């Protein structure tokens, strides 16, 4: 998800009005399938996982 | 009793009776209100108001 459907999760403060805050997988790595392996999650071990 | 409360205090405490329809216009006056439609912080309209 917040990787490549992103994430709405906080709030701030621009010029004077509250706007939001996302944060998302960049342009390249989400185009074409071969970015799904450039993703790592890591385990309780402290070792990311691909 | 504003005549007592003006003259002999440090705090402002102003007595008066209630208009007759309980919430409307002063008659000969306003309500002004000044606003930032730009995008400016509280500094900058407290200025103006000055």
């Amino acid at each position: 998800g917040a990787a490549w459907g992103g994430s709405y999760v906080n709030d701030f403060i621009d010029r004077g009005r509250v706007k939001k805050v996302y944060v998302m997988s960049e342009a390249k790595y989400r185009m074409l399938p071969d970015d799904i392996g450039d993703w790592y999650v890591r385990a309780a071990d402290g070792q990311m996982v691909p | 009793a504003t005549r007592a409360f003006s003259q002999i205090k440090d705090a402002m405490v102003f007595a008066f009776n209630l208009p007759a329809i309980v919430e409307l216009g002063t008659a000969t006056g306003f309500d002004f209100e000044l606003i930032d439609q730009a995008g400016l912080g509280h500094e900058k309209l407290t200025q103006a108001r000055n």
